[PDB]
């Protein structure tokens, strides 16, 4: 009934089975290969992805 | 009836928001005994606010900025060499009246274009027109216009905007013969409108970049007469700052 | 304050009438406690009425009509050749949808130009665009345009109007150049837009008028394919008015 | 012949007015040589006007309104408790779109029923459907319907109307059966259609009026969720008219 | 304006064809000086003709005929036993006034249903209602209605139509107890409306088909009192006629 609930269930399902079941070709649990991965470090501050609009305040202040 | 006629007349007079909210405003004025004059003022003020919002939207669209950024997403702790108060003062747009030119100079990735675009956004917010271009791109467009013979049109396009954001002055080097286009733009805007410049090459390299010493000297003599130059000393934010602060 | 801001918003939203009459209408509403919706409706209705008035004035100005005439000014007892029924049905402006061209033929001073001017005025009043040109002036302007190479511009200018009223036809003789100019004008506005023409010569005489029997016959055949003829007969109203002034 | 066939066709196409007035309008057109289009337009306009008149008469008949009253008949100087502005804004009939219920409260003879009848009359005039019922009669009819098992029929009949005017509320005391009948009526027309109610007792007294504090509180809470209150205070207009008649 | 208002009023008065053609009719009356009365008559007559066409369409739809056929596709050379003139006389629909019943009797495939449906189509053309049913089907529907208790509704459905086409009387045999439904229909329509019957079983087999001798005798006594019986002697057209004529 809520997208937050759906995302929570999806993440739990992934971490339970999807990223735990061994792959049919690599034949190994994805998390072990993840541990083998070497990704570049993240920046401290994330690229701000937020709608930016300019508005005007009414006479009263509303 | 009257409701449909009011809607039709509001649409024919180009008052969409007024057509949408006139019933609600009438009800509110009814429940508070608002004077007729204040009712009219409320409607007109709402319409004006919405129209100004759409105007700012159009101006930001035509600014041709690569993206949208603001001082809010800027950290002055990572750039302590230059004073924070001066940038805040610039945000008051007092330079637009003085016609002074704003120059950002520093190593690549130190936030030059970010600050320039932020100031341009502040200028666009208060109605002032702004045009963003890269110096080499501007010179190439002017050269093409001159070849086609209608150079004055593009020259007016570049000179009319109140704020001109010329970026990446040293990134690319076009044929030196085309530097006269850049000189034309800078001199025509001289003592008329501010120019926002951002680049990572010292003032001595201009003769090399444009392939002409005296031409660059004159360009700088005019661009630096009324200006406030900010020199940013540091290291590339994206890589160096994160690497040195994650320790 | 509020009144000055209301004036500024009215003149920034293109509301000329409201800028002045809003105070008077507020006074009127206060004297009768009119509802807010009705007050707004009155303001908008006055604005729309004045806007339409100004638009019609502009349309009449663009039409180049020598003077304003209306069917209400046209007496029909003095002109028993035709009947009010046909004239008023034409004034309904159905020929525009049917693309029927209207031709008036009669002796000088009968009134075949008054009816055309009235039709043009009504077409303007009903939102259509009308252009009134004399055949001689039309030919001269077309010849000049061809000389300067801008013939296409003037042809577009003369074809764009929904109703083209060509006056002073037949009295002046035409050369084959003018003949082909007239033929081109007719062809461009043939089955595309009505043509209102007033002449004093029968169709057969057009061969001598233009000096080309074949071209005149082609013009007549194309015109009569969608045409309405009006053979007006009677004593010249100019002469009768002069006689009445004498007595 | 033709006249009789015209009459037959008019009465076979449901054109009552044209059957009679067509001859008179033909006479009028002949006396002025009116255009065919205008003649047809006059016929159709007269037919439409009379059709709308008959439709409005039928709607008023169905409404069961005891008598026809209009705001134009309602003097406001004699009733200074409320202002013309609010009443006329209600007469604009925006509450129907907003589904706001209207409640009038005041001493006997103040005029809280005249305003309701005027609102119903205007709603009828603007194409809406109105049903005027007294609370006592409503309760009695609902009780009879429940006795006969046709309660659903009467509930549909009382909920279908766009505007339901419930009169004579508070003066007569109600039992819990009538209390639940009123609650059901309100619930069915809650956020679905406006209810216009006139009473003489404060909201708190409704608990004693219906004999159920909880049910009365529920009714009041649901009603006030979308409500407009009118506290009318003044000398009874019946008494003042009687005094004026005496003097 | 007026054209749009005329269109709207014609649509609101349910005069679609009038709305479509009023301009053309006005123009034609203009070009021929048709009187206003004749103009109105033309419009009304066209509307009446179109309405009658649509009415006939609806009547043929509700006739529930399996298909549409006419005397045009009928060859009287293949059926020389019976007179052609009598069928042509029937096409005058003089039997509808006399209330006489029309019976077609002959071997299968000899064209019974064709002629019956043709006569029914002629009746439908001139406005008379007509209902086509198969005798066994009619009896079964009446039995179901009687079981449900609302028999009178279906009885009225079967009795109201001016022309009833009962076909395939002998094709199927339902429970004899249901023959009273057929008797009810025939007796109720007796001396009120014609009945068109078509079947290939002699009058003596009715007692067997309905499983009752006296009931069938009474049915025939009533159905044959006022009637014109046509006995078709021949062979199945589709097979025998083609086989014998291709030789
Ligand atoms: N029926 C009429 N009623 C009133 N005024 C008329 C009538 N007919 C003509 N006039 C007058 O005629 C004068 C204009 O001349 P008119 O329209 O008769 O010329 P025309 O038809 O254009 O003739 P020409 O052949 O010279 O071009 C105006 O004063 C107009 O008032
Ligand atoms: N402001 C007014 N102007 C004119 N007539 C009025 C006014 N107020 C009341 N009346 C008169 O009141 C009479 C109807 O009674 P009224 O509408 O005052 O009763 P009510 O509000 O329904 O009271 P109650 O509590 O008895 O139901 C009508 O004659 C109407 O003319
Ligand atoms: N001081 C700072 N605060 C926040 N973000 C910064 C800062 N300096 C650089 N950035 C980030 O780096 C980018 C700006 O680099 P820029 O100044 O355009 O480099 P260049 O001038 O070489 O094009 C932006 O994405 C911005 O978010
Ligand atoms: N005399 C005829 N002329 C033309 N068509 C005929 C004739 N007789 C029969 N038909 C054809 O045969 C069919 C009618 O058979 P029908 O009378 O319905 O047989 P039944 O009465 O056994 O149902 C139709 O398709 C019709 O075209
Ligand atoms: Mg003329
Ligand atoms: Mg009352």
């Amino acid at each position: 009934e809520s997208i937050e609930e759906l995302n929570f269930l999806l993440h739990r399902w992934l971490d339970q089975v999807a990223n735990r079941k061994p792959n049919a070709t690599t034949g190994i649990s994805p998390q072990e290969r993840w541990a083998e991965e070497s990704l570049k470090p993240l920046p401290l501050k994330d690229y701000d992805t937020s709608y930016l609009s300019y508005r005007k305040v009414h006479w009263d202040g509303s | 009836n009257m409701k449909e006629r009011i809607h039709e007349y509001c649409h024919r007079l180009h008052l969409p928001v007024m057509a949408e909210r006139w019933s609600a405003m009438a009800e509110y004025a009814s429940t508070h005994n608002i004077s007729y004059s204040e009712f009219l003022f409320r409607l007109l003020e709402a319409e004006i606010v919405e129209k100004q919002a759409r105007s700012i939207q159009t101006l930001i669209k035509l600014s041709k900025l690569p993206y949208r950024k603001t001082i809010d997403t800027f950290d002055f702790t990572a750039q302590p060499s230059v004073d924070e108060r001066r940038i805040r003062e610039l945000l008051t747009l007092s330079f637009i009246d003085r016609k002074e030119n704003i120059l950002f100079l520093g190593p690549p990735g130190i936030g030059k274009t970010h600050l320039a675009i932020s100031i341009g956004m502040e200028a666009i917010a208060r109605g002032y027109k702004t045009y963003f271009i890269t110096a080499h791109d501007l010179v190439n467009q002017l050269r093409r216009a001159d070849q086609e013979g209608k150079l004055e049109k593009k020259l007016r396009v570049f000179v009319k905007p109140t704020v001109l954001i010329i970026d990446q002055m040293g990134y690319l080097k076009l044929d030196p013969n085309s530097a006269h286009y850049l000189f034309q733009v800078i001199a025509r805007r001289y003592e008329h409108a501010p120019i926002i410049l951002t680049s990572n090459k010292s003032f001595g390299e201009w003769g090399e970049i444009v392939g002409d010493s005296v031409l660059a000297t004159a360009m700088l003599d005019r661009l630096l007469h009324h200006s406030i130059i900010f020199n940013l000393k540091g290291e590339s934010y994206r890589l160096r700052e994160k690497r040195l602060q994650e320790e």
